[PDB]
């Protein structure tokens, strides 16, 4: 067993790992107070899920959480939540200002500030562990401290943990539900600092979860709270090998491994089906061969993009529930005389499976639907690079005239550092045009 | 009020569009980079497909399909034709065809031979010709064009050359058809039912085939180093009234009978083979997208696909109708105000 | 279409199916950029608390 | 980020700051005596944003009240709220301004300015985490135009990193009648633009054509316009005072809707547009607040939307109401005038609901514009500022208490390439 470590950056990584810890919570039965039943060996253990859990002798399993915020309101809802006897005091930091959507006041001015100390309480976990993997890294791209915080943390526990493994989990912003003109700036800004201090980032779009809510759960307005339970269940799918016994992706390195064969090119697209509404009153459960179908749809996506016009690199399906490998190969050989499946020459046409027999948990009393089978998949496309394309088309139009520009100099960024982050950028969109189109 | 922006400047069609839709006091044109449009009408090169289906509160629709270009590029559609099942290389309506690379710089060069000296082995007919992505040569020796596209820098396709085609009396001289083709966002496949015969203005000649007037029907080379331009039809340009009647008077047959079953029959073929690469009936944008057929008819009445162009532009005469139908059936469809086209659907059962 | 390295458990299961094969910055630099901008920040101030003493 | 210091300064620096304080202490449920006794707990949660917790669950306005004359703050403490505020807090001077920005800025109020930093610093100092300061006052008179601009100046001095932000009231020659206030606004906006980070625009010749055309209120008082003017101060301080994700401190708005350090004045709008008597029996719909708060007949600065562009807008919807509708029609808006909202600043609006009503109403709708078009403002006083300047009329008022032609010139000089930098950014394309 070897243990691996959350950090939660701002208010989306924060309250977004509210919702994963309160789902690990669910599917591992442990309970508000951390004491989990089903655990036999008292005090001590290294199951799969001690990947995640800590325990003491009062029987108490403890997240490998760090939540980080540079101001208190978010964080303080943790300390007086439902969860609040889960988390060790040590475990929530908070600061008293925020970095005003800026990056560089989360990266230079607020950061410096913080940063040691939130590094003396990542050691402090990482002294509980006899043998770490490394972190999983929750912000937005957004965000002052999302953005800003984020790449400077990176930067450092690549400098103390230099042999471990930093995955991300990204949150992309989208207009519906932003807060801020500048989050394109942030974005580059964190995206060109934390680029080679990152193995494989998961990109989620604001865009995308809030159009599954609407279209699937039926959802008028979705709130933070219906996007970041949607979220739990894609990100438990994806750390579900890290906490359960299986043989697929069971340490931080196999997903480097077995989804980035180039390092830049590290943002795996994830797409999960099905997406089902609890107050639905009749409803058909969906097959194997129609899950996984519709992971070749656009519509269930975490980043809307095309990847009939790109290539792939990888692909891994992350099943929970009713499936049995006959049904996914008989699934896979319809899908691929019907869609287009191209992999990129120096790689085979191929998908790498995992099967996890419990079904998906839902939160009760949230909106989704509890089905019988799930999948979640993992594919390497260059169509996530529209993503990119996207973003970068805002920051050219803000920046040619200097917009806001003055905020990020008043802080003691430099003007140069845009231009460096934005032609990173540019970089990166003919890497994988190069990969993905002839 | 619907919004639209208009980014290819050099389209005769969508010029015309985009007048019609003004002239309905229920469409603004915006500026070429405001993102706030109901409608692009696109570039044709790097058309920034993206960022298209990002915009919260509006419909968007673009004049062109993303992955066209497979059908509309001639090395691409060589591949296509080899390599899709449904097209496959038992295809009776495509010419012998064999993409090569120049030397310069997969290819078939010497997997073309082998048919090559497969019709010298019994003397038959072995001309071809090559052209690429004027910029074209007719030959009967391999070596001759061969080097033709080594002495430029890009792929070349080499296809057989149809030395028995339909010639128009008066005159003995070739011609060939172009047929229009709008694809709506539902994938409906629309052939508009006025098409063109760009003819040649002098007769064809087997014997000396570097002839490039006799042999090269386009409209450009036409009223150029051909001295006949105009004299038999209107800019070497004959209508399908006029064809039919020639068909019927000369031939005993009907445009119909004789050739349009054969094109309504590649049209959809192709069109239903790259269907699930470039549909958007589930995409966040939506497309349709304008397509000019061009086909040969040989001696004994078959019909060949020549190639297909995603830009094309229409006949003078033509161009009100044609873009009416465009405004009619793939704008106003989607965006509705306050047939000229025959749909092409066929659904037999086995 | 092959299956390849089959794993079963009471948890589940994972294999891997083809269907064709193949066609930092230290310490020292990290802190030198931190300080780096402080102290443009503090220039700025200055030059603005100059002024504002004119 | 928490606290906000408030000052007035002047008599309607005063006067549209006592009635702010009584309007946003209803909001919050705060009587006059300081007790809280309201319904929700909403109104608790950020009270300390603008309230200082006290004696036995007493709420105190961390509001200073400055004047070079007492008459203003003997009427603040006759009035309705006046006995909440902190007694120790009230600055004032004897001998008035007599609207002389000159004698406000570098005689009369020099003289008092430092007692006022005094209090400042004592609240500035009991702040857990201090974001910044609101000043409320008049740009045409002379004590809230000459000793707020003094007062901005030393207060940016002393917590040059925090944010500062006013409400600044236009002269216009529809209300008063004393020749030399260009001359007062002029100089003031001169200092505005280069140390303020956020300034609402509050024209008196848009409130007196409010009141006047619209409301039928054919005999205005300042009643009447200070009836539009706490209505737009509560409205646009929402984000500040109740839980929320958009604009939520000073500085988050600064960042959201300043894109250039001087173009930093506001163009506010409200919707509905009410007299004080009146008490409107339907609430408006979605659709209804949507176009009204965009209409420029709702603008508290007289200038015309369609003559600029919008760089940045900030929309806040209050009432219960359908945040998808809200949704829907906040698009609508855009789309529909797209040409209105520059291109080179991506999404540059954003919206933010709160369902906590304003007293008298179900349904409302505050904007905050930062528009090309508040330049049509700067160049109403500008002509009015050289029309007696060229010929130096009126002048020996200011160089009487010390001051150079020079100091005019540059005044009129900073105001002109404001002015201009605006239209720049009008012209401006992708
Ligand atoms: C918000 C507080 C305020 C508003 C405004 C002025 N004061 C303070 C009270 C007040 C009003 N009246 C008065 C007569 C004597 C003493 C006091 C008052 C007034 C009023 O309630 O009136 C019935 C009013 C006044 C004016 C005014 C409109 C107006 O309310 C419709 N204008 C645009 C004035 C004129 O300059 C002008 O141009 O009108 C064409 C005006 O000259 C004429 C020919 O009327 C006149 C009329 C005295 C003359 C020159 C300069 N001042 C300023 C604007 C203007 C006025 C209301
Ligand atoms: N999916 C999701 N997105 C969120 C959530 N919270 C914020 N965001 C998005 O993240 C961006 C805003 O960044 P925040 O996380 O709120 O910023 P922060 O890290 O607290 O940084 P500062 O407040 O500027 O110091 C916007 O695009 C939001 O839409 C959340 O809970 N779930
Ligand atoms: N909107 C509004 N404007 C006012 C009020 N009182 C005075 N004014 C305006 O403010 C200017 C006079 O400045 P004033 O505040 O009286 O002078 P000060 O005491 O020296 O600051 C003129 O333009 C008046 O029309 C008020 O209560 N409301
Ligand atoms: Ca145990
Ligand atoms: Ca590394
Ligand atoms: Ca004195
Ligand atoms: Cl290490
Ligand atoms: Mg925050
Ligand atoms: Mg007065
Ligand atoms: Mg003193």
């Amino acid at each position: 067993m070897r243990e691996c470590i959350s950090i939660h950056v701002g208010q989306a990584g924060v309250q977004i790992g509210n919702a994963c810890w309160e789902l690990y919570c669910l599917e591992h039965g442990i309970q508000p107070d951390g004491q989990m039943p089903s655990d036999k060996t008292i005090g001590g253990g290294d199951d799969s899920f001690n990947t995640f859990f800590s325990e003491t002798g009062a029987g108490k399993h403890v997240p490998r959480a760090v939540f980080v915020d540079l101001e208190p309101t978010v964080i303080d809802e943790v300390r007086t939540g439902t969860y609040r006897q889960l988390f060790h005091p040590e475990q929530l930091i908070t600061g008293k200002e925020d970095a005003a959507n800026n990056y560089a006041r989360g990266h230079y001015t607020i950061g410096k500030e913080i940063i040691d100390l939130v590094l003396d309480r990542i050691r402090k976990l990482a002294d509980q562990c006899t043998g770490l993997q490394g972190f999983l890294v929750f912000h937005s791209f957004g965000g002052g401290t999302g953005s800003g915080f984020t790449s400077l943390l990176m930067e450092r526990l690549s400098v103390d943990y230099g042999k471990k493994s930093k995955l991300e989990f990204s949150i992309y912003p989208a207009p519906q539900v932003s807060t801020a003109v500048v989050e394109p700036y942030n974005s580059i800004l964190t995206t060109h600092t934390t680029l080679e201090h990152s193995d494989c980032a998961f990109m989620v779009d604001n865009e995308a979860i809030y159009d599954i809510c609407r279209r699937n759960l039926d959802i008028e307005r979705p709130t933070y709270t219906n996007l970041n339970r949607l979220i739990s269940q894609i990100v438990s799918s994806i750390t579900a090998s890290l906490r359960f016994d299986g043989a697929l992706n069971v340490d931080l390195t196999e997903f480097q491994t077995n989804l980035v064969p180039y390092p830049r090119i590290h943002f795996p697209l994830a797409t999960y089906a099905p997406v089902i509404s609890a107050e639905k009153a009749y409803h058909e459960q969906l097959s194997v061969a129609e899950i996984t179908n519709a992971c070749f749809e656009p519509a269930n996506q975490m980043v809307k993009c095309d990847p009939r016009h790109g290539k792939y690199m990888a692909c891994c399906l992350l099943y929970r529930g009713d499936v049995v490998p006959k049904d996914v190969n008989a699934a896979i050989a319809t899908i691929k005389t019907k869609r287009s499946i191209q992999f990129v020459d120096w790689c085979p046409t191929g998908f790498k499976v995992g099967i996890n027999y419990q079904p998906p948990t839902v939160v009760p009393g949230g909106d989704l639907a509890k089905v019988q089978r799930a999948v979640c998949m993992l594919s390497n496309t260059t169509a996530i690079a529209e993503a990119w394309a996207r973003l970068d088309h805002k920051f050219d139009l803000m920046y040619a005239k200097r917009a806001f520009v003055h905020w990020y100099v008043g802080e003691g960024m430099e003007e140069g550092e845009f231009s460096e982050a934005r032609e990173d950028m540019a970089a990166l969109e003919k890497d994988y045009e190069e990969v993905g189109v002839d | 009020m619907y919004t639209f922006v208009v980014r290819d400047e050099n389209s005769s069609v969508y010029a015309e569009v985009s007048r019609l839709l003004l002239a309905t006091g229920q469409w603004k044109r915006l500026r070429k980079d405001n993102p706030r449009f109901n409608l692009m009408l696109g570039e044709r090169n790097r058309l920034p497909f993206g960022r298209l289906g990002h915009e919260p509160g509006l419909v968007q629709l673009v004049n062109y399909y993303r992955g066209a270009d497979k059908l509309c590029r001639k090395a691409s559609l060589v591949k296509l034709i080899k390599t899709s099942p449904e097209l496959s290389e038992s295809c009776t309506w495509f010419p012998e065809s064999y993409v090569i690379y120049p030397t310069n710089l997969t290819d078939e060069r010497e997997v073309f031979l082998a048919a090559y000296n497969r019709r010298r082995e019994g003397r038959e007919g072995n001309v071809w010709i090559a052209k690429s992505s004027e910029g074209i040569l007719i030959s009967s020796e391999a070596s001759e064009l061969l080097d033709f596209i080594d002495e430029q820098g890009q792929v070349h396709v080499i296809q057989k050359y149809l030395e028995k085609p339909l010639l128009l009396e008066p005159g003995h001289r070739k011609f060939d058809i172009r047929s229009w083709v709008l694809v709506d966002h539902l994938y409906n496949i629309y052939l508009y039912r006025e098409g063109v015969l760009r003819t040649s203005s002098e007769p064809y000649n087997s014997a000396n085939f570097q002839d490039k007037t006799c042999h090269l029907t386009n409209h450009c080379i036409q009223k150029e180093y051909s001295k006949n331009y105009g004299r038999y039809e209107e800019g070497n340009e004959m209508f399908f009234e006029e064809f039919n009647q020639y068909l019927m008077d000369a031939l005993n047959t009907t445009l119909e009978n004789s050739i349009l079953l054969q094109i309504k029959h590649i049209i959809r073929s192709c069109l239903m083979c790259i269907e699930p690469a470039i549909s958007t009936k589930h995409l966040h944008y939506q497309s349709f997208q304008l397509f000019g057929f061009d086909f040969m008819v040989d001696e004994e009445l078959k019909v060949w696909l020549i190639e297909v162009n995603g830009a094309p532009a229409c006949a003078q005469k033509l161009y009100a109708e044609l873009c009416q139908g465009i405004v009619d059936v793939a704008i106003s469809s989607v965006f509705p105000l306050a047939s000229i086209f025959i749909k092409l659907h066929h659904h037999h059962h086995h | 279409m092959e299956v390849i390295e089959l794993n079963k458990c009471t948890s589940g299961q994972s294999f891997e199916v083809i269907l064709k094969p193949p066609s930092d910055p230290s310490l020292e630099e990290i802190q030198k950029k931190l300080e780096a901008a402080e102290e443009r920040r503090k220039y700025q101030e200055a030059e603005l608390l100059k002024h504002l003493a004119e | 980020m928490r606290e906000i210091v408030h000052i007035q300064a002047g008599q309607c620096g005063n006067q549209i700051g006592a009635k702010f304080w009584e309007v946003i202490s209803d909001e919050h449920g705060i009587d006059p005596t300081g007790s809280y006794h309201g319904d929700s707990d909403l109104q608790l949660e950020r009270i300390n944003v603008y309230y200082n917790e006290a004696t036995g669950n007493k709420y105190v306005p961390r509001a200073i009240l400055v004047d070079l004359e007492p008459g203003t703050m003997d009427s603040v403490r006759s009035g309705p709220f006046g006995q909440i505020f902190r007694p120790d807090n009230f600055v004032f001077g004897q001998s008035g301004a007599g609207n002389n920005w000159a004698k406000g800025h570098y005689t009369e109020g020099a003289e008092l300015v430092d007692s006022v930093l005094d209090v400042v610093r004592k609240e500035s100092e009991s702040c857990d985490c201090l974001q910044g300061f609101q000043l409320t006052h008049s740009l045409g008179g002379g004590t809230g135009s000459g000793m707020g601009t003094l007062l901005i100046s030393k207060i940016r001095e002393e917590y040059p990193d925090r944010i500062m932000n006013t409400f600044s009231v236009m002269p216009s020659p529809k209300v008063s009648d004393t020749v030399v206030e260009p001359y007062n606004a002029t100089l003031s906006v001169h200092q505005l633009v280069e140390n303020t980070d956020e300034t609402y625009c509050i024209d008196n010749e848009a409130l007196y054509d409010i009141c006047f055309r619209t409301l039928k209120l054919t005999t205005p008082t300042y009643g009447d316009l200070n009836h539009l003017v706490s209505a737009t101060m509560s409205g646009v301080t929402t984000c500040l005072r109740f839980p929320g994700q958009l604009n939520a401190d000073l500085r988050k708005l600064a960042v959201n809707m300043v894109p250039f350090p001087r173009l930093h004045f506001f163009m506010p709008g409200f919707a509905p547009l009410t007299s004080r008597g009146s008490q409107q029996y339907r609430a408006l719909t979605v659709p209804e607040l949507t176009q009204q708060m965009f209409d420029s007949k709702n603008m508290m600065a007289a200038c015309d939307p369609r003559h600029g562009r919008y760089l940045t807008v900030a929309a806040i919807f209050r009432g219960r109401m359908s945040m998808k509708e809200v949704d829907e029609q906040m698009l609508n808006v855009q789309n529909k005038n797209s040409s209105y909202f520059v291109e080179w600043i991506p999404n540059n609006v954003k919206t933010a609901v709160c369902d906590i009503p304003p007293r008298g109403l179900k349904m409302s709708a505050t904007f905050i514009g930062n528009s090309t078009a508040i330049q049509e403002l700067f160049k109403r006083i500008s002509e009015q500022f050289t029309a007696m300047f060229r010929r130096k009329a009126f002048l020996h008022w200011y160089t009487g208490e010390g001051m150079d032609e020079m100091e005019f010139t540059e005044a009129e000089s900073n105001m002109n390439d404001l002015v201009s930098e605006y239209q720049q950014y009008q012209d401006a394309t992708a």
